[PDB]
């Protein structure tokens, strides 16, 4: 499920930063805290938004709405 | 109109035709969404 | 392996998607060999009956010897089921949840 566009608490916008955040994690091999602070996420609620996100859109995408089995 | 379930082939079926796909021969057929978008008000 | 015969008499392997959507029953068929023997004896009063082999029907040399006996349900992912050896792409194209 694609990243929330806005922060549920302070109204800020975090939706656009997900793509750039993923870059710092393996291209620059940085840790999670410094990467989170590199993008201006300073309140811990924005860090909560980005840090604990389960990206489920890459699993539905390998799939079709037609013929799942059980 | 309808659509196949494996290859999603575009098919048209009458009220008497067999419910099958012509190319793959499967027995599972799906509808097609209303082509003309219809506006609504939620009440 | 599990399979289904439609009303038209055509036979095709049954997969869990079709069983789920079409309200079928995931099951397979059981085949058992059967052999028959007939013995005949002369019923002489006061004497023990001595039967002798005369006729023995055994079709082990032909595919007609397998008597169909019934259908047995199959539990998912067991040895017989098709899902046993499916890889991730196999499960996706058949549309399983990994």
């Amino acid at each position: 499920m694609i990243v929330p566009v806005r922060c549920f608490s302070c109204g800020k916008v975090v939706g656009d930063k997900w793509e750039s955040y993923l870059n710092l994690l393996q291209e620059d091999e940085l840790d999670e805290g410094t990467a989170l602070s590199r993008l201006g996420l300073k309140r811990y609620c924005c860090r909560r938004m980005i840090l604990t996100h389960v990206d489920l859109i890459e699993k539905f995408l390998r799939y079709n709405p037609l013929e799942k089995r059980d | 109109k309808y659509i196949c379930a494996e290859c999603s082939s575009k098919l048209s079926l009458s009220r008497t035709d067999a419910v099958r796909c012509k190319d793959c021969g499967h027995r599972i057929l799906l509808k097609a969404r209303t082509k003309r978008l219809v506006q609504f008000e939620a009440r | 392996k599990p399979m289904v015969n439609e009303s038209d008499g055509v036979t095709h392997a049954l997969y869990p998607q079709e069983a789920r959507l079409r309200n079928l029953t995931y099951s397979s068929g059981l085949f058992v060999d059967v052999k028959k023997r007939t013995y005949e004896a002369i019923d002489v009063p006061g004497r023990e009956l001595k039967y002798e082999l005369i006729a023995e029907e055994s079709e082990d040399d032909s595919e007609s010897g397998k008597v169909f006996i019934g259908r047995l349900p199959i539990m998912l992912r067991s040895k017989n089921c098709y899902l046993s050896e499916a890889t991730e792409s196999d499960l996706y194209k058949l549309k399983e949840c990994p």
